[PDB]
């Protein structure tokens, strides 16, 4: 009737944790000329076999609003963008007064022809040049005459992006380092917070396109059964409402003008690439959304919001007036940065047909203050040629603001709100393979990794090797990957050192001389080896775990030797 | 090279049947 | 430790021009953004506008842009001239210094405030 | 012209507890949010600069934090002198608007 | 080098009596040189009392 | 003084290097620093009073 | 240098896909950039020459 | 040469690159470099004469 502690190595027990993740890309996905801004050449090529092990009898609490993976992805995207722009031309000589004339189309001065005096590569020669700029890039200086300055030159240094750096989003996979795993929620209509029943284990996640846009989510992924309204509290209108669509809505954005690309040499080894002449007429950049498809998209959204917000009248408003970078829809495609008024999409009351296409006006801005940050700015060089965007609308970010009505507006906060839309299904967990259980002695279908997590302690103990095998295996990703590898090695070696002290370094399961104390768990073996999962068992003895290890070191080898 | 198509099968069998069962049979035989 | 002190009339008529001076004591009008902020009674703070110190360029809140002129009249004093006042403009007006140089403690916050002058618009 | 909402609009607490004040921007602003303390009859004092950092001379009890649209000011071990109206300010985009402010009373 | 470690410390009271004022001269975007402007009060020598 | 003229002067370090300005936000107040042994090594301390 | 002759081993060598060459080129370029980095830039020297 | 037949010239490649002066103390003498595999890897050498 006496029980003794037994040490099990390879236990399918995991706990919520934060850790540095690494990137993977599908093949090189470059021609050696694009030099993608996301540094995809430094990522590990993906494994063609995605694994994907469904965990039976595992229900796990997920919370998309406290997911460390979102904060880490946002940090990595900012770090990569800063590292990419760093080795490029700094446009410090351009904080000069611009003499700008309005360009008369054959808009109302949207393109200005600005002349200015700058140095050449020879420093002692001063050249008068001209360039075309968008109205949003030039701010009046002093009075209302033709004198202008660049929007941010007075407070920060504008860095010209290197013309060889592509901004095309390419799907990026975030794989966890050895010793950690990513759990995926496979529920068809997941609320975004709460227990998930269909949980699978996957070392990497699907490809995520790091698309930078606001108000409307582009590309990414769609819902499987219906439009899902996520949000956090819903009563508190301060929280962002993330809307995932079932079907995509095609959005055809374009810039019709055919500008030239004039290279103005600024100094030794440095050139400014700007817009030269306009070939053809001047036509407004715009975006086409099918009217009927958007109509049904809002019909589905209003139905779901009405269900969530009780039977109130839903009214959609456009954003307030203000700086285009704040209040307009924004996106980058083709290498060009578009800002669109987005006022024809949220202008209706649903309660309880002039044209079939919604054409949104858009503007182009070359000086972009991205990531809601000031003190740094980028100049976007001209692309040359017409731009065809042809993107998919797959989700919305809505915010909420009194006669029995609720007002929703396009909006959202920082870019983390977009990453949640893709990361809502994933959680990062740390593996702790070493567990202890009572046994009577003194001193299968090949389920995949953690497939026994929902199994009883018995039968789960027959898969210790499956979990055991997954403990192993100068830029942003290089050093982080090296740190992850060293830390995984340290974790493995620490577990091996503990087993070596216990004398179990060569054993997956070892029985010690320490008797089981009934104060730890006054339960029979049938009450422990059946019914309980390893997760429940580690929870029940968590507050006593440190005591058991002490006895093993205090006894066994310390005396047996 | 000849065994390169079955190596993962052999490794799966060796750990599964040789060390997660030897360690359970020994756990039961002590009595 | 530079200190600022507002000076001006307490009452202005509903159609006259309001002129408020801000003197600088232990310092001078150096290359910071010198600005004015309004506090209507019972309300939060409203920005009026700022003027630079490196040059004479100024930048006013759009909603008051056509009603506000801010100039510097001497190294130890600058002033706010707000035309076409109305009853809605009754407020405590604060003078302050907006620090923008990053290597200091206020990367972007009004860091030296005055004491505040109450201006009432009435007949 | 980003509009700011602060919550709660009226706050009270005993000496020594830990309290929070939430400031919400209509639009995302990164970390460019300041916090100020205005005592009655006096000009406001700067407490928090870019969302989380403190001004020298301000004790560690006043901690900030947050980014994007949700910012908080946490006042631990609240003392009798920490009475007055707290304001948040947007440094991201001109006009640098302010919230209406939350009054903190001592009980 | 002879390192002398004392049993008891000796209090040293060092003072810089001058107040001065601090001025910013802009060097470039977002950057400035910080220097002294006008001296407020009398000119008194900095000194230490032991 | 850079010339016989008794009204011409230059920064002391200018002629040899570019002078870096300390950021005013940086405090120079000394804070206690502890050195800790890395794994594989140990730190011994002598407690002899004299 | 050791150097162990492998009896009965025939191996396929291909110089045109040998990663050691690309790795050497990368190292050589990195060494040149490392060596030249802490040196004088001649940007002020781009002037008109008579 | 610049300005057609004028005596004006510029340094070559100034307009396309940033010219870095090599530090005079840097020597370019080639020194044999041996490449060694990390432990767990090996380098095979082909000794066929032709
Ligand atoms: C040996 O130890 C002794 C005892 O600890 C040291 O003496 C102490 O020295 C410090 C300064 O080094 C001094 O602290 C100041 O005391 C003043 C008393 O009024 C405070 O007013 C002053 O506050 C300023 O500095 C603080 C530093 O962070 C800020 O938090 C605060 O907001 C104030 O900031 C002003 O100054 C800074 C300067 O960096 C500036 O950036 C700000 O804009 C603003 O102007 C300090 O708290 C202690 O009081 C001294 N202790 C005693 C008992 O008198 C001694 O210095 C040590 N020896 C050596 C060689 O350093
Ligand atoms: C997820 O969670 C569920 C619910 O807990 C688990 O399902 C239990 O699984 C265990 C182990 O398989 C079951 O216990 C066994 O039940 C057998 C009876 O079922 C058989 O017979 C019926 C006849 O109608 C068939 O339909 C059915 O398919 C089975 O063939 C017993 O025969 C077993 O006893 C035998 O094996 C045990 C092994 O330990 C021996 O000790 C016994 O002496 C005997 O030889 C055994 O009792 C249990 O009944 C299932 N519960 C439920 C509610 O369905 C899943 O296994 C679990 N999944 C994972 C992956 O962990
Ligand atoms: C969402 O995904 C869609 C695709 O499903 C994506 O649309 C794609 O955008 C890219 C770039 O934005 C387009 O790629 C361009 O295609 C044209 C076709 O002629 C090429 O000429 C372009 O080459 C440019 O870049 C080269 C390298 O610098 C230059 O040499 C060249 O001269 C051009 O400047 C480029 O390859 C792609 O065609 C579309 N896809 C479709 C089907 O239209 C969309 O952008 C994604 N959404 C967002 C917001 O990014
Ligand atoms: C922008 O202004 C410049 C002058 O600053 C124009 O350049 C001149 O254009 C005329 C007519 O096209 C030519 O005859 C001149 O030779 C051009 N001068 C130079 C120095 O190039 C330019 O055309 C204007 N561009 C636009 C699009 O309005
Ligand atoms: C340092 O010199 C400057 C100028 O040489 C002095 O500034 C002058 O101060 C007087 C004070 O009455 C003013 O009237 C002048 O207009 C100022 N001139 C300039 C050019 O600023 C300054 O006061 C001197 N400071 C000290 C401490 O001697
Ligand atoms: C500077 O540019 C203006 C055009 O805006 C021109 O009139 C003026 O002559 C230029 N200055 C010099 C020194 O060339
Ligand atoms: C769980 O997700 C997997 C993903 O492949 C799917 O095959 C399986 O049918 C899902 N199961 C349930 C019960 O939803
Ligand atoms: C856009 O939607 C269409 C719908 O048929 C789909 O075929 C296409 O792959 C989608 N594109 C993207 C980039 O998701
Ligand atoms: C949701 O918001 C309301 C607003 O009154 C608040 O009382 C409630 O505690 C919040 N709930 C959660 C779960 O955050
Ligand atoms: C744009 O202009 C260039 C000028 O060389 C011309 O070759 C090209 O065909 C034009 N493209 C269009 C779409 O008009
Ligand atoms: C968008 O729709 C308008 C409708 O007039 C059409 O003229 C234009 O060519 C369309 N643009 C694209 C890029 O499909
Ligand atoms: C966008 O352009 C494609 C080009 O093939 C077309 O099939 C699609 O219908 C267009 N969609 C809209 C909304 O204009
Ligand atoms: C879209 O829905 C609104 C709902 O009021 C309706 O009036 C309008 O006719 C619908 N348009 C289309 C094109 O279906
Ligand atoms: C929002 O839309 C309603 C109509 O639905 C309109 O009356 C209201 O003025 C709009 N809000 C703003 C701030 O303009
Ligand atoms: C969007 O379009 C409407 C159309 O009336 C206009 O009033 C509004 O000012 C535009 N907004 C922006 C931010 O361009
Ligand atoms: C919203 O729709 C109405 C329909 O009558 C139209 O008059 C109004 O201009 C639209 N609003 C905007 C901002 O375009
Ligand atoms: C089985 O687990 C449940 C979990 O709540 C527990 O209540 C029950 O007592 C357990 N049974 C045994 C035999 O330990
Ligand atoms: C510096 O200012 C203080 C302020 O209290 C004053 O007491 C002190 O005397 C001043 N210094 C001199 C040298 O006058
Ligand atoms: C130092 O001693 C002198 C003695 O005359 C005294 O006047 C001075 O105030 C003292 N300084 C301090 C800082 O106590
Ligand atoms: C084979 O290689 C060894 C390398 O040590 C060399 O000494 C020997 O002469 C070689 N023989 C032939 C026939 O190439």
């Amino acid at each position: 009737e006496k029980l003794w502690v037994t040490v099990y190595y390879g236990v399918p027990v995991w706990k919520d944790a934060e850790t540095t993740l690494f990137c993977a890309s599908d093949a090189k996905a470059y021609d050696t000329e694009k030099h993608n801004v996301w540094a995809t050449h430094a990522c590990v090529p993906t494994d063609p076999n995605p694994q994907e092990v469904v965990l039976e009898n595992v229900t796990e609490h997920f919370n998309m609003w406290k997911n460390n993976m979102v904060e880490q992805m946002q940090t990595d995207i900012i770090s990569l963008w800063d590292q990419s722009l760093k080795p490029c031309v700094k446009l410090t000589p351009l904080c000069v007064t611009l003499n700008c004339k309005d360009v008369n189309a054959t808009e109302r001065g949207e393109i200005k022809n600005c002349s200015f005096n700058i140095t050449t590569e020879l420093r002692d020669k001063v050249q008068k040049v001209y360039a075309l700029f968008y109205k949003l890039d030039v701010v009046p200086i002093d009075n209302n005459n033709t004198s202008y300055r660049l929007i941010s030159c007075d407070t920060s240094v504008i860095t010209q992006a290197c013309p060889k750096i592509s901004f095309e989003p390419i799907p990026i996979h975030y794989c966890a380092p050895a010793g950690f795993a990513i759990l995926k929620c496979n529920d068809k209509t997941f609320n975004g917070k709460g227990p998930c029943k269909n949980v699978s284990t996957v070392q990497c996640t699907h490809g995520i396109r790091p698309v930078v846009s606001t108000q409307l989510l582009l590309n990414g992924s769609l819902a499987e059964e219906e439009v899902v309204i996520r949000s956090d509290n819903f009563t508190n209108n301060a929280k962002t409402i993330i809307v995932q669509l079932k079907e995509s809505v095609e959005i055809n954005c374009t810039r019709p003008n055919n500008y030239t690309r004039k290279s103005i040499r600024i100094g030794p080894g440095r050139a400014f690439y700007t817009m030269g002449e306009i070939i053809g007429d001047i036509r407004q950049a715009h975006c086409n959304i099918s009217r009927a498809k958007w109509n049904d998209t809002l019909k589905q959204i209003v139905i779901k919001l009405r269900e969530q917000f009780e039977n109130k009248t839903i009214v959609f408003n456009h954003s307030s007036g203000g700086d285009p970078e704040i209040v307009m829809h924004s996106f980058n495609c083709g290498g060009e940065f578009f800002y669109c008024n987005s006022t024809q999409l949220f202008n209706s009351t649903w309660n309880n047909t002039e044209g079939n296409t919604i054409t949104l006006p858009c503007r182009i801005k070359q000086i972009i203050n991205m990531w809601q940050r000031v003190g740094q700015a980028m100049y976007a060089p001209p692309i040359r040629g017409q731009i065809r965007c042809s993107s998919n609308i797959t989700g919305l970010l809505l915010t909420r603001d009194e006669n029995g009505t609720e007002i929703f507006r396009p909006g959202g906060g920082d870019m983390r709100d977009n990453w949640r839309s893709e990361l809502y299904k994933y959680k990062v967990v740390k593996i702790e393979p070493l567990g202890v259980a009572p046994t009577r002695c003194k001193r299968a279908v090949r389920r995949g990794f953690l497939g026994a997590a929902g199994s009883t302690m018995g039968a789960a103990s027959m898969t210790l090797t499956v979990q055991a095998r997954n403990l192993l295996s100068l830029g942003v990703w290089g050093i982080k990957q090296l740190q992850a590898r060293v830390l995984a090695v340290e974790r493995y070696l620490r577990d091996q050192q503990l087993l070596g002290i216990w004398g179990c370094s060569g054993k997956l399961i070892c029985t010690t001389a320490v008797p089981w104390n009934a104060s730890w768990s006054n339960k029979s073996l049938d009450r422990i080896w059946n019914n309980m999962t390893w997760m429940e068992w580690e929870r029940e003895i968590d507050n006593y775990t440190s005591e058991i290890y002490t006895l093993i070191e205090e006894s066994q080898n310390q005396q047996e030797k | 090279r000849e065994i390169d198509n079955y190596t993962s099968e052999i490794y799966t069998l060796i750990e599964e049947s040789q060390n997660q069962q030897e360690k359970n049979e020994q756990e039961l035989l002590c009595l | 430790q530079v200190q600022l002190q507002e000076s001006g009339p307490g009452l202005v008529r509903p159609s006259e021009t309001l002129s408020l001076a801000c003197g600088v004591s232990y310092g001078s009008v150096d290359h910071y953004y010198w600005s004015w902020v309004r506090q209507p009674p019972g309300k939060g703070l409203e920005w009026i506008g700022y003027i630079d110190g490196y040059d004479g360029a100024t930048n006013y809140s759009p909603s008051l842009k056509n009603r506000v002129t801010i100039t510097i009249d001497t190294p130890n004093q600058f002033s706010l001239k707000m035309t076409s006042v109305s009853a809605a403009d009754t407020a405590v007006y604060f003078c302050g210094r907006w620090n923008l140089y990053d290597d200091d403690h206020a990367y972007k916050s009004l860091a030296v405030w005055g004491r505040g002058i109450l201006v009432v618009v009435s007949s | 012209d980003i509009q700011m909402t602060q919550s709660p609009s009226s706050l009270s607490a005993s000496v020594g507890d830990t309290v929070t004040i939430t400031c919400r921007a209509r639009h995302g602003v990164g970390e460019n949010l300041n916090w100020y303390q205005q005592k009655p009859g006096k000009a406001p004092k700067v407490l928090i600069y870019m969302a989380s950092s403190r001004q020298s001379g301000i004790p560690s009890r006043f901690r900030g934090g947050g980014s994007g649209t949700e910012f908080t000011l946490t006042i631990s071990s609240l003392q009798p002198e920490d009475f007055g109206t707290y304001h948040c300010q947007q440094s991201y985009s001109y006009p640098w608007t302010f919230g209406q402010g939350t009054k903190v009373e001592i009980k």
